[PDB]
RNA sequence: UAAAUUAUGGUCAAUUGUUAGUAUUCAUAUUAAUUUUUUUAAAUGUUUUAUCAUUUUAUAAAGGUUUAUUUUUGAAAGAUUUUUUGUAUAAAAUUUUAGGAAUAGUUAAUAAUAAUUUAUAAUUUUGAUUAGAUUGUUUUGUUAAUGCUAUUAGAUGGGUGUGGAAAAAUAAAAAAAA
């Protein structure tokens, strides 16, 4: 969730919540510094985010291409037998 | 309450409109099956459509089966005229006469210089191409529009020696337009329609006349059935109205 | 927070207000007739600071 | 955007939302119980596979003593066995071109494995959370960065095209005599 | 969309925002645009234990029997007054008191001058409504000695946390038109002696040590003993 | 958020959600809102590179029958005032209205009055700017209102035709966004300027004993803040700038 | 925790409004003689009237006609000043009002004072050109409403305005009019057609 | 853009060639009526909705899909709002303006529309209903705008339509017109039940295209 | 952090070795590379057939031509005298 | 219309009732179940927010359906400085009752038509519609075996129509913007 600490601004309303998320500049500091350092886990996780990309998107071109090598190979066999068969017909 | 919520026939999604228009900035409103209603109903015809600088000069001669004396199609676009002038008497100077009825084959422009040697040349080969086939007897019934509603004609029925027809028009026509270079509004390698002309408007006329003829009058002949007519006589005719008081015939060939 | 919104019959528990439907919502079916008219000279009778100072006034 | 909301299982956004690989078994007796490493969306329906992309693997988190190899004087080889199948080109698939997100105890198994580093929430409470001031970290960068060159390169060969062509399979591609 | 935090970076949900981006997510609903706002609450709230002790009277109470002592008025309209400014002033409220209704003036918000934040208002015009405390106004905005090419709405005119510093060198009468006042890069040549730069597009501010000592007094680096 | 392909939910007769069609209309200041940042680019424009229709020599006349077949979208620049024929005069004074104009009046011509200018038959619309003394721009010679005497008899006026209650489309501003430099500045190194010789190259920087004056120190605000404006995805003031970049707020 | 699901969409950003799910349910027919029951209960109408389709709040010329048919308070006014006060709740109080009152306005106002009832009038009329309505006052300003506190002998109220000025809103006293109030000038101003010293008791050091 | 002169240049070269044989039709299909999905989809006249690899050649389009602006005012629950309905036409190539008035007022099946006479303009100037859509260059994409009699009075209170918000509705007018149709008086099935905006859906200021805060 | 990281990464040996979970994916196509034991056009399990037969995919097909010189007749002397065992040629 | 070998290959089908003249799957058997036993579930307060509001949080209530249930990205995923595209709602198969008759806001063409448009209309004995029973097309048990015998549960109309999508009124065991 967002925290809501207890000196956080508070609101003075019956009608409604009795904390309105407003910070001590204290807290705002604080929670950009807690953020810089989940800010540098990110980064690795990200970076590992497009590497895998590249890396599954090689993978698929060779063997893709490997298969289409030996695909190819195969329906132009069938493609002979066919004619032939006709031939024969 | 007596049908469908969304009648399937107002389903309609307009793609010639850019994407997100009709989401957010405005709606577009059109009767959209004007344009849908099909080439069934409307009654109108492909025709071998001419490149453009065939488009741009006028027809000089052309292709005709010659219709008979005593024919039922004579006979009943008389009754479909007398009809028709009874309903609407601004038809009258649409019409074609019925003396000047026959079957088109195809048409072609033919110029002033190099005149004889084209008749002779054509008369020639027409004689040949038309030398093993017998007379065709063929059925007409139904009526068609050309040129955007301006010419009403009678179709010719693929039903009967019709095809010995198509082979024998597609070989003048490989002949005519492709042998000796003439100029046949389409390719020599595509077939014509053959059709009998019964209204047209012309170019002078249209001013008084308008822009199309109005489907209501042949709505009720659209589909009607004018007969079987057998055909021994083909003619490459000159169009003048005045010398005979049928089209001016430069060359016949006869079916036996 | 959670003890004020608790008074409403909010199904979820969704941090939203909302107010209930009586049988009696409005005045006239709770019996309360028209409001009375006020008697206007018994308003317009001036107040005791306003004579004591007329009283003053006239010293 | 449900009216009376589902209040015990709430997400974020619309649902079915970006998939998310979880692990979830069926509870039962702490002796017996498994998990699964799954691929699914954001939004379950009452039965798990109703929403679910690819399935990943199994993992069991009881302690083993490994009695397929045999045993060995090694001293670390006989620390019990922790065993997880997963599958790994659905992973990179899913992770990497799909761009999934991830729970954390997941997490922490793909970082046992090498796929992933350690999650943002394994935490020696020995060591506190860094400090941060901007002056230094520029002084410290000042010291050490690379050419502008190299990095971008580095950046190609990471996140774009890696297998190049070497001026010799250039040579060796290129037609010879009677076409050339 | 237009304008992510980090880029996507999906690893925690957190990560991206509270907010994905600047432009509102979903179409059918505009004004989720992301603002700068203000808390509205707390800065409204006003004390209503100043007008203790009062005797106000209203407004259609015209009443013989009704109204009361000049001295109790008089202690009325102080009291209300003192009810108005009790938060902080309004817009509206410092605006009747200036010359011209304060035009040229240049009306900052507390927030916005202190820290490395640097923004104010010059006043372009204003509508007083009937009611005053409340009103439309507009002016140019200038942030970090950069301003605004035409007038806007100012917002949250009415909300009372406004200060400003009356001169006679930017007064304006109701006859003449506002300008704008020169972005400092653009027309006025850059000048150090005349306007330093405060913060700057990849600035930002040095550790104040009160709150390191007390962060690490948090985390429990630096000891704190009862 | 994209725009979706095509409406097939709602029947387009009736139609549904549709952002509101924005007219302007002439009796309110919003009008000025809409037209005013578009005569200043107009007038730069003419300031530096000529433009055809722009000036007239003499009000155009038309006759009643092609009035709104030739009138709507004219916009053209005369010497003098004179205010055309047949149009009811209506005086600007309200200051919310005058307000917009004042980019136009500080860094270029001071707008001496503004007149709304309304048909008798009422379904035309003339907007009359008078501007007074010479522009604060330069004017270059072979620029268009180089052939007006009201710049470089001091006043002339901006005349703009246009139909009420239309879309800030169909008054027609958007054409004049062509750009042409201002050369004032390299006047200076012409063969023509006499002043090219007092000119000096600075080739090499300067030695520098002295680092800048450093900032004075940072004082944390004391009030309650919304919270990080990174967060709150708010642009750097809540004025321009990428979210990406939290300069200048706060911290 | 928005209401947007909760109630039709048409009552959102929805405020201050009195049980709005009242309004969901007016369209059956026993909610809506209720509501031609407390529209005849308003009153102000001929007719049997209920509020149109999806309205909750009452349309403007309804609740201005309900308004304006309402009998103001003081049917018996005798001073010229209650006369003023009257139309001056009915120029600048009326319904939905555009205008606003002029510091002139003020003067004239303040300038029909006999009996003290009318100071406490005139006084309300400043409070509201005060507080309600932020209108700034001019130099005679205080000129007027001094005089006008001398007219009924009360100086009471002068000097409880002088020790605080800022929050009344006079920003400008001449120290003439100051001493007179601390008691340094016998008199506050002179008549230069009297050539005499106002007020008269402390012109008996003239005479 | 490109697109147009492109294929206007194209057309024209092509129309310029002194030997060409002509399209053979039986290699020139038309389009079906017929292919997957329930919806009917209208495409652009060179288009098929089939695969068609091969680039047929530029034919003159007879009929051009005019689009027509009108201004309507909808009601929504809040009050009056001010928006745009195209009416599409196909108008014959070679039309005059008078018979495109005439096709639009046939088309539009809005009973809030044509009401009075309204004159067609391009860029706010009138177009003459004598001359023909050659000599204005009117395509497609040109953007046409439709004028009414009453729409220059519109930023009065009067020709502008009364929302029973903040206006009276009588006995006068309930029985005439809008309001008549609309039903105000909530039925259980509450009438005709028209789309609804709230209030504060722009803000305080309405819908610009200038950002005014 | 990051390059402090890759600083130390660098630095120690064990690290340049390839590591097959961290470099690539193996396969990236959904369906198998063979034909491993699934259930056949007759229904029977992987374990009742091996694949290649009859089932499999087929393989297609004056003068003299170049495969008629390499052939010779066992009559004359071959090509390099290799030492056949004579019951193996049997 | 000829045999075959360079020899067990291509990976296990295998059936168990002590009856009573004879004809016919029928009592007493094994396996599987109900009879039969508290070693796997669980308690209420969902949560932020700019304050009487506005953002986030979309399929377990019942009714009894056999020619039946069908769909997008505009939400999120999601990465750029702004206008961005096209593809979808449709169908085909499989459908129960021992003794069997008619069904109906109704078909198709027209079209953003028609509570009275036009027509020689549509469903049915190749089993309809009503009516009974019943939660539909990878799940079980028996068995050497073509069989026989199970399979829960979950989509119940509209009426200011919000939302990307109605799936929107207790009944989690889905971490829901530090
Ligand atoms: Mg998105
Ligand atoms: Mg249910
Ligand atoms: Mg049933
Ligand atoms: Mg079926
Ligand atoms: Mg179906
Ligand atoms: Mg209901």
């Amino acid at each position: 969730r967002q925290i809501r600490p207890y000196y956080n601004l508070p609101s003075k309303s019956e009608h409604g919540r009795k904390m309105t998320g407003f910070l001590t500049p204290y807290r705002h500091w604080m929670w950009k510094q807690n953020e810089l350092w989940r800010n540098v886990h990110e980064a690795q996780f990200e970076h590992l985010r497009r590497v895998y990309k590249r890396q599954w998107l090689e993978s698929f071109r060779v063997n893709a291409d490997e298969y289409i090598y030996k695909y190819n190979i195969t329906k132009a066999a069938q493609l002979a037998q066919w004619e032939c068969e006709m031939k024969e017909q | 309450e007596r049908g469908l919520y969304f009648p399937i026939n107002h389903r309609i999604v307009d793609h010639r409109i850019a994407p997100g228009v009709t989401v957010e900035e405005t709606d577009v409103q059109s009767r959209y099956r004007r344009e849908l209603r099909t080439n069934f109903a409307t009654g109108e015809t492909r025709q071998t459509i001419a490149p453009p600088w065939s488009a741009r000069e006028r027809p000089t001669h052309f292709f005709s089966l010659r219709l008979p004396s005593r024919n039922s199609v004579t006979l009943r676009v008389k009754e479909m005229h007398n009809h028709l002038l009874f309903s609407h008497q601004q038809c009258a100077p649409m019409l074609v006469s019925p003396t000047k009825l026959h079957i088109t084959l195809g048409v072609m422009t033919i110029p002033e210089n190099s005149r004889e040697e084209l008749v002779k040349n054509i008369q020639q080969s027409m004689s040949e191409t038309f030398a093993c086939v017998q007379p065709l007897q063929l059925r007409f019934r139904g009526l068609g529009t050309f040129d955007f509603g301006r010419v009403l004609f009678i179709r010719v029925v693929p039903e009967a020696d019709f095809g010995r027809l198509e082979r024998a028009v597609c070989d003048i026509r490989r002949r005519v337009g492709g042998v000796l270079g003439v100029d046949l509004k389409g390719n020599p390698h595509d077939s014509y329609v053959p059709h009998v002309t019964v209204a047209k408007i012309r170019p002078n006329q249209r001013q008084q006349l308008g822009d199309t003829i109005p489907q209501s009058l042949w709505a009720d002949y659209q589909h009607h059935d004018f007969g079987d007519v057998t055909l021994s006589t083909v003619d490459l005719c000159r169009m003048k109205g005045s010398p005979d008081g049928y089209y001016h015939t430069e060359g016949a060939v006869h079916l036996s | 927070e959670w003890l004020y919104y608790k008074q409403f019959k909010t199904v979820d528990y969704s941090y939203r207000v909302i107010p209930e439907l009586p049988e009696k919502y409005r005045p006239h079916q709770s019996g309360i007739d028209q409001a009375p008219l006020p008697d206007y000279r018994e308003i317009n009778k001036m107040p005791q600071w306003a004579e004591c100072e007329e009283r003053r006034q006239s010293k | 955007a449900r009216a009376v909301i589902k209040r015990r299982s709430p997400q974020l956004w619309g649902a079915p939302g970006a998939p998310i690989i979880r692990m979830r078994g069926h509870h039962v007796v702490w002796k017996f119980q498994s998990y699964d490493l799954v691929v699914e969306h954001t939004h379950k329906r009452r039965n798990s596979d109703i929403r679910l992309l690819h399935y990943l693997g199994k993992h069991c988190p009881h302690p083993q003593k490994s009695l397929w190899s045999p045993d060995t004087p090694v001293a670390q080889d006989r620390h019990l066995f922790m065993l997880t199948t997963v599958d790994i080109d659905a992973f990179k698939y899913w992770f990497g071109v799909k761009r999934c997100r991830l729970s954390m105890k997941p997490w922490a198994l793909l970082a046992k494995a090498g796929l992933l580093p350690p999650s943002l929430t394994q935490n020696s409470k020995i060591m506190p959370k860094p400090l941060f001031d901007k002056e230094s970290l520029m002084r410290y960068y000042l010291a050490n960065r690379k050419d502008e060159d190299v990095m971008a390169r580095e950046k190609y060969l990471n996140y774009e095209n890696s297998m190049v062509k070497t001026e010799e399979e250039r040579a060796a591609e290129r037609p010879v005599a009677p076409y050339l | 969309r237009a304008d992510p935090l980090n880029g996507g970076s999906s690893m925690t949900l957190g990560s991206k925002g509270s907010k994905l981006s600047p432009e509102p997510h979903r179409r059918r609903m505009p004004w989720t645009a992301a603002k700068e706002y203000v808390p509205g609450v707390v800065l409204n709230a006003r004390d209503k234990m100043v007008l203790d002790g009062v005797q106000l009277l209203d407004i259609e109470s015209i009443d013989r029997a009704s109204q009361l002592d000049p001295l109790e008025v008089l202690r009325a309209v102080v009291a209300t007054r003192e009810y108005n400014i009790s938060t902080g002033k309004n817009i509206f409220q410092l605006a009747s008191q200036a010359t011209y209704n304060g035009r040229g003036q240049r009306f900052y918000r507390k927030e916005w001058q202190e820290g490395t934040y640097d923004k104010y208002v010059t006043l372009s015009a204003i509508d007083f409504d009937r009611d005053g405390n409340k009103g439309t106004a507009y002016g140019y905005i200038t942030f970090h000695g950069e301003t605004t090419t035409r007038p806007v709405q100012v917002d949250f005119a009415d909300v009372p946390g406004w200060y400003m510093d009356f001169v006679e060198e930017r007064a304006v009468p109701f006859t003449g038109i506002v300008p704008p006042p020169p972005s400092i890069g653009t027309d006025v040549p850059v000048d150090p002696h005349s306007y330093r730069l405060k913060a700057y597009p990849y600035y930002d501010a040095p550790n104040p040590p009160e709150f390191v000592e007390r962060l690490l007094k948090d985390r429990g680096v630096l000891p704190d003993t009862p | 958020s994209r725009r979706f392909r095509y409406n097939t939910k709602f029947p387009a007769l009736v139609s549904y959600n549709k952002l509101p069609w924005e007219v302007v209309n002439h009796e309110t200041p919003q009008f000025h809102m809409h037209v005013a940042p578009h005569y200043e680019q107009l007038l730069t424009l003419a300031a530096s590179s000529p433009v055809p229709h722009i000036i007239g020599s003499k009000h155009i006349d038309v006759p009643r029958e092609h009035r709104l077949r030739l009138l709507p979208g004219m916009l053209y620049l005369l010497d003098g005032d004179t205010l055309p024929g047949e149009f009811t005069i209506n005086r600007v004074l309200d200051p919310t209205a005058l307000q917009y104009y004042g980019r136009l009046s500080s860094q270029i011509v001071t707008v001496e009055a503004v007149r709304m200018l309304v048909p008798d038959d009422l379904r035309l619309l003339c907007n009359c700017i008078t501007f007074k003394g010479p522009l604060h721009l330069p004017v270059a010679p072979y620029a268009s209102l180089a052939s007006l005497r009201g710049a470089s008899s001091n006043c002339f006026t901006l005349y703009h035709f246009v139909r009420p209650n239309r879309p800030p489309k169909e008054l027609q501003l958007e054409k004049y966004y062509i750009h042409a430099p201002c050369v004032a500045p390299l006047s200076e190194f012409a063969s023509n300027s006499d002043e090219r010789g007092n000119w000096r190259p600075r080739l090499q920087a300067p030695k520098r004993t002295r680092r800048a004056t450093p900032l004075p120190a940072y004082r944390p605000p004391q009030s309650y803040l919304m919270g990080l404006a990174e967060r709150l995805a708010v642009v750097p003031g809540g004025c321009f700038g990428r979210r990406s970049l939290m300069w200048g707020h706060w911290f | 925790a928005s209401l947007r699901y909760r109630r039709p969409y048409w009552m959102m950003f929805l405020k201050g409004v009195d049980n709005w799910k009242i309004y969901t349910v007016i369209q059956q027919p026993d909610h809506q003689r209720t509501e031609m029951l407390y529209q005849a209960w308003l009153g102000g109408l001929d007719r049997p009237y209920t509020r149109p389709k999806c309205m909750a709040n009452q349309p403007l010329w309804l609740s201005k006609k309900r308004h304006m048919l309402r009998k103001e308070r003081l049917d018996g006014p005798e001073t010229p000043l209650e006369k003023y006060v009257l139309e001056w709740h009915k120029k600048f109080h009326s319904f939905q009002g555009t205008e606003r009152p002029t510091p002139d306005d003020l003067h004239t106002a303040l300038d029909l004072v006999e009996r003290p009832l009318d100071l406490s009038y005139a006084l309300q009329l400043l409070g509201q050109c005060r507080n309600l309505n932020n209108i700034r006052f001019a130099k005679e300003t205080f000129l007027v409403f001094l005089e006008a506190c001398l007219r009924v002998g009360r100086r009471d109220c002068a000097e409880y305005a002088l020790e605080h000025a800022e929050p009344l809103g006079f920003w400008f006293i001449d120290e003439d009019h100051r001493r007179y109030l601390q008691g340094e000038q016998t008199w506050y101003k002179l008549s230069p057609l009297d050539n005499l010293y106002y007020p008269v008791e402390e012109n008996a050091k003239l005479n | 853009g490109h697109y147009q002169q492109e294929a206007f240049e194209a057309r024209k070269r092509f129309e310029e060639s002194t030997t060409y044989p002509g399209p053979i039709r039986a290699a020139t299909p038309g389009d079906t009526r017929f292919y997957s999905g329930s919806l009917e989809s209208i495409l652009h006249d060179t288009d098929r909705h089939y695969w068609r690899a091969v680039t047929d050649d530029p034919r003159v389009q007879h009929l051009i899909p005019l689009r027509i602006r009108f201004k309507i005012f909808t009601w929504v629950t809040s009050g009056w709002e001010q928006r745009m309905q195209v009416v599409q036409i196909m108008a014959p190539k070679d039309s005059t303006i008078a018979q495109v008035k005439d096709l639009v007022i046939v088309e539009n099946q809005s009973p809030y529309l044509c009401v009075s006479s309204f004159h067609l303009a391009i860029d706010g100037k009138e177009l003459d209903p004598q001359k023909t859509l050659g000599e204005y260059g009117i395509t497609e994409q040109s953007q046409i705008d439709a004028i009414e009699q009453n729409d220059h009075l519109l930023h009065r209170d009067d020709e502008r339509p009364r929302d029973w918000t903040v206006d009276e509705i009588t006995a006068e007018d309930v029985k005439r017109s809008p309001y008549k149709e609309m039903e105000m008086q909530p039925l259980q099935n509450l009438a005709p039940r028209y789309e609804a905006r709230p209030k504060g859906y722009f803000g305080r200021t309405y819908y610009s295209g200038m950002k005014q805060s | 952090f990051r390059d402090v990281e890759e600083r130390r990464h660098s630095r120690d040996v064990v690290n340049e070795l390839p590591n097959p979970w961290y470099d690539y994916v193996a396969h990236a196509l959904p369906f198998p590379d063979r034909d491993a034991g699934y259930p056949d056009e007759y229904g029977d399990l992987g374990q009742w057939r091996a694949p290649g037969g009859p089932g499999s995919p087929v393989r297609g097909p004056r003068g003299y031509t170049a495969e008629w010189r390499d052939l010779r007749n066992p009559m004359r002397p071959p090509e390099f005298p290799t030492p056949w065992e004579r019951k193996y040629r049997q």
